[PDB]
């Protein structure tokens, strides 16, 4: 992805 | 030699059920105001959550809801919570299963022992300024094992939306699969869960959970303790590697601990092999 | 006589709502789903976009002149124990904009009343001739909020096909409550041709003009132990005089068989 | 009017 996310 | 400052009685301005100051020991950083506060998930476009009542999965219980007939129970296997509303010890920590919570359309009542994240914050909790990563969130009390902290709250927003946003510091995804997916941005709208650092040694987990709807597409996050918590000590989760494969370029990680992953040195040491 | 609930509520309220019964046998009624806040059952897309949403920018604990929130109904209607002052236009209320999610207030703000829930201490209870009803257990000052009338948000033409019409409450294209299968305590409240209570459109976490939730304020000092009601008013009475007439029995009483024969002797 | 009874303010 493009962005950085926090995810389980 | 700095004084310890009292900079806000409540960031939460009386929104949860108690409480939560912030302190700032370190440096000069007032208390941060560039974000709204709001304690329940808001939208700024339309979601189209599924809201109809009658489509409901819920309980016949006129128990407590503690007997192993509770279909909000079954819903997850069975019901994770114990009389005190702490995840039992067989809890899976490692992949954690979703639990639907009981809702409007379930005979029991409010008090049912399915009911522990819709009830809100019950452990004190502190803003402080740390260190090395900025403001954190600690407790002010031991916490238990399995006890519930608090919900990952912010702006829902799709994945395309999140794919645009310019500050991704405060982005989590509701479902790590491909299409229809959601995230919450904590940016410009979220709870004391905004500050809860990255620790490579967690001592809470996200869980995914269902309470008044039941929209696949729109887990509520609730952090669980993964382990009896100390007074004082830091919270923290395991932000993941989709964090952390775009965030290292700019940042690593100073949690400090020896197991840390994500440091400059523990990356340096991968890039040699 | 007999204390047939304990609480009616099943734990929603910020208080329990006790039902009783000294006048017959009927148990206590159970054909309706409590709910305390209002349920959909099919897509209404209440406009939930926090940055629709009119707030203020008071730091101190919204009384001023100066709230915005305010200002949307020309002033707040409530002092500073919560009631609704003196002045408030009992005849034609206006519509009530509490404070919500987007204002810089703190939760306690002066105005945020009906969505702290409810306060007075209310009773189910069995009547004499309009069967259930609902009570106060303690004095009640003059513009007290008392209870949100709750249920189920249904269009117009919906509306116009339900085959129980005793629940439902226009919004106001027009949308309504009908409290027949889902609702909370409001549901019990009788018609009175002397009316103590109110009911008034209030926005609070949304400013969605199609969806004003009901708010029901005493409208006078009300004593321990009587009877709460409203007047229905002549959308409900045109309707339903075909079927049956008023039970109020005061000597105002505009909708009895005997008010209405007279008024029939209008020749 | 309308088909049904209707409480109002
Ligand atoms: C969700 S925020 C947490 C609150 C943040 N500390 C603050 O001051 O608002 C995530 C950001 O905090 C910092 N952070 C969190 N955990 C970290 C860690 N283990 N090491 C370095 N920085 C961290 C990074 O800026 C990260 O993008
Ligand atoms: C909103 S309900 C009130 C609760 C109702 N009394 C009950 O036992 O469920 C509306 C219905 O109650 C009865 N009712 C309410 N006010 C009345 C009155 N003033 N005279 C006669 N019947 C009344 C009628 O059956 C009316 O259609
Ligand atoms: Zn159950
Ligand atoms: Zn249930
Ligand atoms: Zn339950
Ligand atoms: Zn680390
Ligand atoms: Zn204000
Ligand atoms: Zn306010
Ligand atoms: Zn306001
Ligand atoms: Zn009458």
């Amino acid at each position: 992805k493009q962005t950085a996310r926090m995810s389980t | 030699i700095r004084t310890e400052k009292i900079i806000c009685r409540d960031v939460a301005r009386g929104y949860e059920n108690v409480p939560i100051p912030c302190v700032n020991g370190v440096d000069g950083e007032p208390c941060p105001e560039d974000y709204k506060y709001i304690s329940e998930n808001c939208e700024t476009s339309t979601m189209n959550i599924d809201r109809n009542i009658t489509h409901l999965q819920h309980c016949t219980c006129v128990d407590d809801c503690s007997s192993s007939n509770c279909l909000c129970g079954q819903l997850s296997i069975r019901c994770w919570y114990d009389k005190d509303g702490r995840l039992l010890q067989e809890f899976n920590k490692i992949e954690p299963p979703l639990i639907f919570e009981c809702n409007q359309a379930c005979s029991c009542w409010r008090n049912c022992k399915n009911r522990v994240v819709q009830s809100g914050i019950k452990v004190r909790l502190q803003l402080y300024r740390t260190a090395k990563m900025g403001w954190g969130v600690r407790a002010l009390q031991t916490i238990p094992q399995g006890t519930f902290i608090c919900e990952y709250v912010g702006e829902l927003i799709s994945d395309a939306e999140a794919d645009v946003r310019e500050d991704d510091s405060y982005l989590f995804d509701l479902d790590n699969k491909d299409g229809e997916v959601y995230c919450i941005d904590a940016r410009y709208y979220g709870n004391i869960s905004r500050f809860i650092n990255h620790l490579c040694d967690p001592n809470i987990i996200p869980v995914r959970v269902f309470m008044l709807h039941q929209d696949l597409r729109f887990p509520r996050i609730a952090f669980f303790s993964s382990r009896d918590i100390r007074t004082g000590e830091e919270l923290g989760f395991d932000y993941g590697d989709r964090f952390w494969d775009i965030k290292s370029k700019y940042f690593t990680c100073q949690c400090g601990s020896e197991k840390c992953k994500h440091s400059a040195e523990a990356i340096a040491l991968e890039q040699s092999r």
